[PDB]
């Protein structure tokens, strides 16, 4: 299966090691993926069922 | 980058010219020879326009008067990614190459092919490396946590990338660059961590950067030749590359130019001391300047109505009249006392030698009375006399001591002529006995 | 944009259907009789009947001998072989000069082969061998965007595939006629099996799997002689490093040339191959050795020798390699019996002016009318080539002062900066210390 | 058969009778009756095969027919007789000595004749089976060979088995196996299996399935020169040196061994000696060392008959500082018999020009041929011979099928001979580069 | 005791701290101005800031030019690379003289490299290969890996080896019980010898018995190396040192001199400049001495004119003994010292003066001191007058026959009769020439 960015649905090149969230580029990681509340990641991953 | 401290032409940083191709009296380490510098700027613009090929330029004049300096100024003002082959006259007399083949290789080393291509690189600092192995090691799992200053990511590695990471051992904290296609992993060093040293990369991890290549026609000639590989560019045993390979390379380059895949970058082939070639080499130069993929050839000589090599007659500049028909000649002139003084000041400040006014005047006097290069060589050898008596500034008597210690041409010729029995003549007659 | 190097305004001999040369046609100015003679020679080459036909065109320097030879090569087209040569190129340090002359003789005899290029390309979706430890046939199913195609294969292509380590999903290239196998890379469908992978990923090709093409192979007899006489041995299609033993040129025997001629004649009699005789052009022939001049006599009487074209700008000159043989054009008389001599005449002021205007037009330069006659006067006073080579400094000195016209002051400045051979020799004579 | 119209392609043998008497114009050769009779005597010397090491000098002025006489001798010699025609400058090598090149040219011109019997079984295999025995020391097989008409079964030995494993056979490719010799070759796959494998490969070729009788008997005669045996026995894989010329100074011990074995085969009856001619065209371009080796190598028993051609007067021998007749030293001319060639007249020039016009398929008028004959009398013969073939192209450019007087006049105007060119050079000597390198490029002062 | 051959009585220029030459110091007699000029040149070389500075030693035969060059080489020390050469040595039959001159130019520029080496060493305890699943697949080696057990002093290790490392392991014939030395830089393996922990006297090979290597098996050691630029050029041109196919076949082919390209030299210069930039390399320019410089022809002279303006060229010292001699390869040009004026213009000529009688006498005395021969004052004065009458070298080379003739008479000193008998037995150039004129048959 193709890996997509969990935030925007773009092509997900990377994946953050802490919250296990795929992201597209550096700006998305610095803005959304890294400074996010706990429990937001578990429902981001609920879309593709990886919780 | 490619450091070497002091050379003979190291002070020259290019032709000193303004926007209107007019020479300043003192600029970029070049003084004097205003018409010669203006003509060399015109030739430099001929190279920079790149629409005109196969033009012969002859630089002629007295010895030690701004000939190789002009070529070094042209090469310095040319800029990089433009080829500048600087060969000598005696360099083409090979034992495994013919003279025409060596001349063809020197001609085709000066025409570049400009190719721009895009590549994918992954550069960042390694956080953690986690390979799980089996007993036989056939199947392995991998986890590579890598980061830049802006990003953090974790990668699952295949068996080939795990093998390529154990080979060329990467630990935590190393900064590495990864090419995903070829699999080459280059260790750039370690990150800034006390518990060689390279700064951590910033920005994106998966980067798309454009690299720019300039490959000469001789390199494609060697690679396309099936007899010898690309290592002949370094070993030098190319060995008479056939003309069909040359024609195929010319047709393929003309194909790439029309489709926009490549660009033609013509350069300069500088044949220093061109009087050492034979008439066969001169006629090959005559017929090699009428080709599309021919550089602008600069030839330098100091001979005046000399015997042409391989012939039995006398020709101007040592070159036959058909070669002089195809060449436009730049003439260099002798220097006055002010130009010699300025050259000596530039050469003294290049070698970090502090000169007094009286020592500079003495050097100028013995430069206008013996030779310019003699006074240029006296500066560095009188500075050692200056520091041998614990003195910084070179005084007049240091130059006088260097003058009496080291002889020029005229004093040595006079001392030889006064003591002709002590030396071996043309007939091999010498006298070693000091008695009788 | 375009590069002009002392030529490329010569598009041809500029003749009509009757072989009559006009005054200005095809970039040629003047020289009517030599252009008509070269047209007769071009018709003789196009007849493709005679062998060993030698002509020599002689005259003063800067009169247009090489221009006529390039016009002959342009009039024959790119199909007919043309081997440009300087007389100094025959002296090689690897092999003797007679072997180099025979190699340049056989470089000027070409062949036309009608061959078919057939290409199977796409992603490998099925790689199933069939044995009987010896593979009998190989079933390969390629896949592109327009569909799939399933092919049988002999075990040699599996040997090439196992050389190329082709697995399932690798986009590959297969040539049907030659069996060349090239692995482009893996597909994007298997680009997410790992987050990081040593493999490269190429997209699915949008074309069809099966592609057919008719192409024309233009080889020469010397190419077949080289390919049949490799001294160490053959090499693979892909080899970035050379052989460890250096292969030098060898004196190829007459037996190999006879066998190559027999094989080429056998392929011609089946209609596969077409023989295109061509031109060997040796420029500055006057520095050929008397050994090469003597071997030229024997080589001109061969059955497969091409049309040889020679150029010389010498008069009553000694043949090189001798000491007292005074002969015209530096060419010995026993050879000069075997050629037809085409005289090349010098130009007058009007022809020089027209050539200067043609070269200024082909270099995209606008020259004023007053500067053009001054350039013609300088051409008649010093040399035609000096006036032709001064156009580029004139153009750059015009462009420096923000102009698109060659004023007479710019021609005076370029004449002052750059010297011809006469003024350089005048400086050389009236000087003391090496110029 | 890759021959265009050469310089002398009309000459097919010397035009002689059964009494060695030359016909005036037959077999492409016109005139030169004494030279043709002497060449017939030399041809009979070659065909007898009992006289060895004789030097013949064909001397005369240029454009007379010395190399034409040599071509006539070569064409009248026929096939399977070794004729080696080399130039004088072909022996100045870089990888061989002059003596080594001389003796390689000498041994290329004398050969042996070998007759062998071939029981060829050429066909396409139907199926071949590999009987991998439990012991594995011996393998037996049955070969199902076929043509388009019959098909037989052949029992196969183990050396057949591992010689067919190499150059591997895949049930349908055309092979050919000798019975007595046991030679194996793989000619390629049949055309019946052309659409079986969807892609050819590199080491394969498609050949037709052979027809007729499966087992054929053919006697093939091989003519092998002594130089071939020298190159073959000089190395382990010598045929690459035979076709690349990289022999490289074969030692004399293997030459003596090869001469002894050739004499042994001649006495035994395995082969017979076929001598030939070594023709050294332009023999004046040789050093004095090559001349002395030519003098002392003609006395060998295995030496061919050397024909030498030269066109020099009392010229300097190369490598020395004195002049000599024909450019040859007097000791070499001592061991030689000289055939002299006389110059032509109007009728013989007309006949030679007519024969050369017929050989080039060029039709001339009578007065055009008269003009060409007058030009070949005033100028040389080769100039008119070239004027024929360029006036032909002028005639085809003028939409005419025959060459008239006007075409020959136009070809005379367009293309110059030696005398007109040397006069035009001597009139305008200042416009050419002379021997001192001086030239007047500019047209005005 | 030792061996002395026309030299080795000279240990240096014999200068003070002010650069002023003494009369008799360092085995040198006289030539004050020439020795001071050579000392200034030595200080210029020790400054390590110049490139292409070329001097010429001019003087007659037997005046001390080669002695001065050897004194320069002794004063600079063994760390400075010195390349003595003869003008006829540049004519090679394998490569052109241009390439030989450039090779000797690169041979005179050396550098000190602090090189770190990754080392696996120890005693081989186990050697177990792992076979592949399909050895006859055509591609891929027979084995997959080889497990190597290495034991050193205070530590042990096991290594899973690549097959290419195992090729270099097997080629030096490594068995169980051998002390080895695996260099991870090049893959080279050195078999140190059999381990001494087992028995010793039961071999038949004269092997070397080596104790256990101290420290860990895996090591990083810093080694100071001294290489020249020509060494790097011929290493990259003829690549041996890798474990690949080309490196193995490079050691087995016949070594031949090739034309080293400018591209390879520029790449080597770039890598050396990078090594200097990290600080692990230090550039040491040296001296190229070309004795008998009159024997170069005009081609090597012209390429010397070109190559002296390079930015990496060393300090060149030339010597000649010709007055006004035509340059070789030319026909008409008369030039001083056999050197064309374009090269003379870039030179700094140092004149070497002849000697007096007293200088010749003390030269004979010091050479007799070095040769350990005792001479009396009358025989020394006779040898001095003899040296002034014929030549210095003929009196120099008659000392050893005088010592032999003194030893045959069971005496230690050398007397007037020994010098007279050595004069009568052995002749100089002038007396032999006088014999040559007064003879009928050519002698
Ligand atoms: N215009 C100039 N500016 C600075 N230095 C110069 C100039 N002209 C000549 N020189 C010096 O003169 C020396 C000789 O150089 P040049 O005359 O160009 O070569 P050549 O001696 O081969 O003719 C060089 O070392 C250079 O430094
Ligand atoms: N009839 C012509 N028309 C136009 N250009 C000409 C004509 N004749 C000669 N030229 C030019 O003059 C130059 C003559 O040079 P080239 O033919 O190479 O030497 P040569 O004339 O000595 O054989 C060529 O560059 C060519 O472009
Ligand atoms: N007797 C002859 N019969 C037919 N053709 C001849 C005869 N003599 C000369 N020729 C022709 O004249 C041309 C030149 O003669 P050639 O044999 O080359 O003279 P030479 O032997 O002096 O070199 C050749 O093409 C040859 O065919
Ligand atoms: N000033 C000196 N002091 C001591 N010994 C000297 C002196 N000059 C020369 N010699 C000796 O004389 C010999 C001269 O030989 P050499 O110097 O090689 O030849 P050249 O003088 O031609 O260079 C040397 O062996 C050297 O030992």
């Amino acid at each position: 299966a193709k890996k997509y960015c969990d935030v925007t649905g773009l092509k997900g090149f990377y994946k953050s090691p802490t919250n296990n969230i795929r992201y597209h580029n550096a700006e998305i990681y610095q803005l959304i993926v890294k400074p996010m509340a706990p429990g937001v990641d578990q429902e981001y991953l609920k879309l593709r069922g990886a919780n | 980058k490619s450091l070497s401290l002091i050379a003979a032409h190291s002070h020259i940083t290019g032709l000193g010219l303004d926007e209107n191709l007019q020479p300043r009296p003192t600029s970029e380490g070049m003084v004097g020879q205003l018409q010669a510098r203006r003509a060399a700027g015109v030739i430099l613009k001929m190279v920079q326009n790149g629409t005109i090929a196969g033009r012969a330029v002859l630089v002629a004049g007295p010895p030690s008067t701004g000939k190789t300096a002009l070529a070094m100024g042209v090469s310095q003002s040319l800029g990089k990614d433009v080829p500048f082959t600087a060969i000598a006259g005696s360099e083409i007399f090979s034992l495994e190459l013919s003279k025409t083949e060596a001349l063809t290789q020197a001609f085709r080393k000066s025409i570049g092919i400009k190719i721009k291509e895009e590549t994918e690189l992954i550069e960042g600092e390694v956080v953690e490396i986690q390979i799980d192995r089996s007993i036989t090691g056939g199947h392995k799992q991998g986890k590579l946590t890598i980061k830049t200053t802006d990003m953090e990511t974790i990668y699952e590695l295949g068996n080939k990338m795990i093998d390529g990471l154990t080979k060329e051992k990467v630990l935590a904290g190393d900064v590495i660059s990864i090419d995903k296609a070829s699999g080459k992993i280059t260790k750039l060093g370690r990150s800034f961590a006390r518990s060689r040293f390279v700064q951590c990369p910033e920005g994106e991890l998966q980067k798309r950067k454009t690299v720019v290549h300039t490959v000469s026609l001789h390199e494609i000639d060697v690679i396309n030749s099936r007899t010898q590989g690309f290592l002949a560019l370094f070993t030098g045993d190319t060995g008479e590359i056939r003309s069909e390979v040359r024609d195929q390379i010319n047709t393929k380059v003309a194909e790439w130019k029309e489709e926009g895949k490549a660009e033609i970058v013509p350069g300069v082939l500088f044949i220093d001391e061109v009087h050492m070639l034979d008439i066969e080499c001169f006629s090959f130069i005559n017929r090699a300047l009428e080709d599309e993929f021919a550089p602008i050839v600069m030839m330098a000589t100091n001979r005046g109505v000399s015997k042409t090599r391989g012939t039995n007659y006398k020709s101007p500049h040592g070159l036959p009249l058909d070669l002089l028909d195809r060449s436009i000649i730049i003439t260099t002139k002798s220097y006055n006392e002010q130009e010699i003084k300025t050259i000596l000041s530039i050469r003294a400040q290049e070698e970090e030698v502090e000169l007094s006014s009286d020592a500079l005047d003495l050097l100028t006097k013995t430069g206008v009375e013996t030779s310019l290069r003699y006074s240029s060589n006296l500066i560095s050898v009188a500075q050692q006399i200056a520091m041998k008596r614990k003195n910084n500034t070179v005084e007049v008597e240091d130059v006088k001591r260097a003058y009496l210690l080291f002889l020029d041409s005229a004093r040595s010729v006079k001392y030889v002529q006064e003591n002709e029995s002590q030396y071996i003549d043309d007939q091999g007659n010498v006298q070693i006995s000091i008695a009788k | 944009v375009t590069r002009t190097a002392a030529h490329t305004h010569i598009k041809g001999l500029g003749l009509d259907e009757s072989g009559v040369a006009k005054r200005v046609e095809g970039g040629f100015v003047g020289q009517i009789e030599a252009r008509e003679a070269c047209g007769v020679i071009v018709d003789l080459i196009k007849a493709k009947k005679m062998s060993g036909r030698a002509i020599l065109l002689a005259g003063g320097p800067s009169t247009g001998k090489t221009a006529l030879a390039l016009a002959i090569s342009q009039e024959l087209g790119p199909k007919v072989p043309f081997c440009p040569l300087v007389g100094s190129e025959l002296y090689s340090v690897e092999v003797k000069k007679t072997e180099t002359l025979m190699e340049n003789f056989r470089r000027a005899i070409g062949l036309r082969i009608k061959e078919t290029k057939e290409v199977y390309e796409g992603e490998v979706t099925e790689l199933t061998p069939e044995d009987a430890k010896t593979i009998s046939h190989v079933i390969v199913g390629l896949k592109s965007a327009k569909g799939t195609k399933t092919l049988r294969l002999d075990p040699t292509i599996y040997e090439s595939i196992q050389r190329e380590k082709v697995s399932i999903g690798d986009v590959i290239y297969i040539e049907a006629n030659t069996g060349a196998v090239k692995r482009v890379g893996r597909s994007d469908a298997y680009a997410t099996e790992f987050d990081l992978e040593t493999e490269e990923y190429v997209p699915l090709p949008k074309g069809e799997v099966h592609k057919k093409k008719e192409i024309v192979q233009d080889v020469t007899l010397h190419d077949l002689d080289v390919a049949n006489a490799r001294p160490q041995g053959g090499q693979d299609v892909i080899s970035m490093m050379g052989q460890l033993l250096k292969p030098k040129k060898t004196e190829i025997t007459e037996k190999l040339r006879q066998e190559v001629n027999k094989v080429v004649a056998k392929y011609i009699d089946q209609g596969v191959a077409e023989l295109i005789p061509g031109v060997l052009f040796i420029d500055e022939v006057n520095m050929l050795d008397i050994e090469i001049f003597t071997y030229l006599n024997k080589a001109l009487e061969s059955n497969i020798a091409p049309v040889v074209v020679l150029a010389s700008n010498r008069g009553m000159t000694t043949v090189r390699g001798t000491e007292d043989v005074i002969s015209p054009h530096g060419v010995p008389p026993d050879l000069i019996d075997r050629l037809l001599i085409v005289r090349t005449l010098p130009y007058d002021k009007d022809e020089i002016r027209t050539i200067i205007e043609r070269r200024a037009t082909v270099e995209r330069l606008q020259v004023e009318s007053s500067a053009l006659d001054l350039l013609a006067t300088m051409g008649t006073e010093t040399s035609l080539r000096y006036a032709l080579q001064l156009l580029a400094p004139c153009g750059i000195l015009a462009q420096t002062s923000n102009r698109k016209e060659i004023v007479v002051n710019d021609v005076n400045e370029a004449k002052l900066l750059f010297l011809d051979a006469k003024r350089s020799t005048k400086i050389l004579e009236t000087s003391a210390n090496y110029l």
